[PDB]
């Protein structure tokens, strides 16, 4: 299994990945539909929500196997439980997902 | 529970999968404005021939039968027997015979025959044009332009051996052949069926990545660029091992195997295309050595590094 | 370590290595009236590459180089290079340029030419004599005969597509080409070099098993019989696996996948080539889904049950 | 492991038969050749006959004619039936199996052997 520690955002993140993880992987968070905010891939790849494209930023410590959201210029219509997500990929079986409890913010 | 992964070989160790000539070079571009269908070299990636698609590199763009002269001229028109020369079934759930070809345009070959009886041989030029009323190899016709009018004999095995393209009549420089105009398999103003579908790339940011060729030219000014979806040697090789897939995308990694470093990464589709992180058009710079690797089974959630 | 095993693929799934063309049939025969020593479709079972063997059946009896106009002739010397168009090294320890004929007879096919400044493009009728005095491959010249006296251009990426074969010049039906009768690699009177070795039975009632495929016949009536040692597939899959071999001799069962039963037996040795237990010329009957199974790594002490 | 039960062997008359048998066991695979080779003073080492799971068989010239092998799959077993024994025919008779496999090289077993005389007595 593969356990996530994340951290919090308060009032108008970090998450932190182990476990029986892979080499490759995607970490990234998901907000309540439930829609998509930042993720970032294992070869480098970034992807954004168009909502908090150029205002938010997506990295990570590779080390620490954790992902870091900035978010920057926030606005009410980004209110809503904000949940760390990341895949785990291997050659020889399908994807392992994991989710975190999700954060109000 | 069979491991897949994509063999290991260059671009140029390798072939296309639309016409039987070596793989050149990788490019990218836009397709938005033109549709991507083509029927040869489409496979899935656990190991399903889609399309026209056969086996054989040699057999692309061959035809094989007896031919019936066509009165008074250099043209014959060939009654087309399948790759083993047993008869030819229409009503198969085929597009078209397997390895006809899949793109509009003039292809100039070599038509050669045996006579059964004493073994007797005779070789000419020969023309199809796959844009024509009369291409119809889907109900076992195509019409070839010779330059005999009479040393064919009837009823003789025939084939068709491909050479390269030509554009001539009034057409514009390099405006024939279409690589991605279909034919009408059954000939003027028939719909084709049982179709490999269309390709494009979903995610922003995406292109199809394509495996190119430059068809010989015969005469004129023809364009030869050809674009395959996957070279024939992963046609044959995901025909062979039919491993089973895990998910939608399996990740490739693009490697020089001199420095170990990985030159850029793309995704395989299950259904047998590939797509990169690129925008424009693009012929990539790639080492002589360098060759794909397979790395894991992804899914949306992973997101190609810019390529 | 790596399982051995040979593709699941029927005969006439597969392709002749020493010409591009579909496999056909079977065939077993003494081979003591002649020396078997092709260096096309030669590769080992762990899938070392020998003679002049390469991975695409496209590139097999294929020229690339630019062409010299011999004068008051209608006849072009090729200076030639690469698969890539890079310069072609006389020093390479090959017998000739990979791909190079195998054997003495003429060879037709299609010259074509693109000129590099605006694209024009032009293709002539042209015969390759692999027993001429100017075929020296290994030197890096070839030399063709064409319907043209002024057509082709110096300094230009010219290309020779084969098609098939003739027989002329007063020669014997069908006694041309010879199949096993080698070119001299670099021209007239000279010795080849770093040859893919002879091969023969050596155990009593023993027979080589070829695979057979039928040249196309361009004119004439030439012997139109070619076989080859491995189908180009199992070259291409022997490279891909690279599996060790446990002993010198693989036993193959040919197996009808309809029935489960077994044709017959024969042994794949590890340097490459295949033989059964038959005495005599024979073609060898075989359902239309058979394919050949590796069933396990024997030596001498296992005798073959006759085919 | 493979061993090898030999059984069989004696002393006969000269122009007299005899019937050997060699049964396998341990890790025998589905695909094998069994036979059997014989030694004489200060002679080399001779095969006699060997056959094989695909049923092709193997004799030396000095024997065709005279003696004859043949298998039992079911009992793991091959038997050598010598007809028309001569002096020359005098040895020790030793079993030998080599088993095959898609996975590994060939194994190797062999009999103790068993003697033959044939003399008049």
């Amino acid at each position: 299994d593969v356990q996530l520690v994340e951290s919090g955002g308060g009032l108008v993140l970090s998450c932190a990945a182990s476990g029986s993880i892979f080499s490759i992987y995607a970490m990234g968070w998901y907000r309540q539909q439930r829609e998509l905010v930042a993720s970032i891939s294992s070869g480098g790849g970034t992807n954004y929500a168009d909502s908090v494209k150029g205002r938010f930023t997506i990295s990570g410590d590779n080390a620490k196997n954790t992902v870091y959201l900035q978010m920057n210029s926030l606005k009410p219509e980004d209110t809503a439980v904000y949940y760390c997500k990341r895949e785990d990929y291997s050659a020889y079986a399908p994807p392992s997902g994991s989710r975190g409890r999700g954060t109000q913010v | 529970s069979k491991p897949f992964s994509v063999p290991v070989l260059t671009v140029e160790e390798m072939t296309n999968s639309r016409f039987p000539i070596p793989l050149e070079k990788l490019f990218t571009g836009p397709s938005s404005a033109f549709v991507v269908q083509p029927q040869n070299g489409r496979c899935t990636t656990d190991g399903v021939l889609l399309g026209t698609t056969q086996l054989s590199p040699v057999n692309i763009c061959t035809f094989r039968g007896d031919v019936t002269h066509i009165t008074g001229s250099r043209n014959y028109t060939m009654n087309l027997a399948s790759q083993n020369w047993n008869d030819y079934d229409p009503t198969e759930e085929i597009p078209a015979p397997l390895g006809t070809p899949d793109f509009v345009g003039k292809i100039q070959g070599v038509l050669t025959q045996t006579t059964r009886t004493d073994g007797s041989t005779r070789g000419h030029k020969a023309t199809v044009y796959t844009g024509s009323a009369d291409f119809a190899p889907k109900l076992g016709r195509v019409q070839f332009e010779t330059d005999t009018d009479r040393d064919f004999e009837a009823n003789q095995n025939t084939k068709f051996t491909p050479v390269g393209v030509i554009q001539d009549g009034g057409t514009t420089h390099r405006n024939e052949p279409q690589q991605w105009v279909l034919p009408s398999y059954s000939g003027r103003n028939t719909h084709n069926v049982h179709l490999a579908p269309a390709v494009a790339p979903t995610f922003p940011g995406e292109q199809l990545l394509f495996f190119r060729s430059t068809m010989p030219g015969c005469s004129g000014y023809p364009n030869m660029d050809l674009d395959c979806l996957l070279p024939q040697e992963w046609v044959q090789y995901f025909y062979q091992e039919a491993a089973p897939a895990q998910s939608d995308v399996a990740l490739l990694r693009f490697v020089n195997p001199d420095t170990g470093r990985v030159l850029f990464e793309c995704k395989l589709h299950k259904s047998g295309y590939v797509t990169v992180a690129h925008t424009g058009q693009h012929d990539l710079v790639i080492p002589p050595n360098g060759y794909f690797r397979f790395d894991s089974w992804v899914n949306q959630f992973y997101t190609l590094a810019p390529m």
